[PDB]
């Protein structure tokens, strides 16, 4: 039907699906995070 | 036919009793295993949607991060 459109569920349409993927947007921002860290320590060598 | 009912009729009931004793004999057992039923769908990429991602700017570089 219109909720199984080939006779199988649709995929990604598991409320888990949407718990497992809630985490991957954090991963995807953590290169930014890190260049801000650095940033922190080499402020702090300035203000040395 | 005073010679000839008595072995006739013999031979029908032995008959008889052949054949119920190769009909009922087969019925037990008969089912060891169960089988399911296989339906899967066919596995082929016709049409498949096409997803594009561009990034650009006054930049050189840059880094990416994406989701596929």
């Amino acid at each position: 039907t219109i909720t199984r459109p080939d006779g199988d569920p649709i995929e990604h349409s598991t409320i888990p699906y949407t718990i497992g993927q809630s985490g991957t947007t954090q991963i995807m921002n953590n290169d930014y995070m890190q260049t801000n860290l650095d940033n922190l320590l080499k402020q702090a060598d300035d203000l040395q | 036919l005073g010679r000839i009912w008595l072995p006739v009729l013999i031979v029908v009931a032995v008959a008889a009793g052949a054949l119920i004793v190769m009909n009922v004999r087969t019925v037990f057992g008969s089912n060891p295993v169960v089988v399911t039923e296989k339906t899967s769908d066919n596995a082929e990429d016709f049409n498949p949607k096409v997803v594009t991602y561009e990034i650009f700017g006054s930049g050189s570089s840059a880094v990416i991060n994406y989701m596929d």
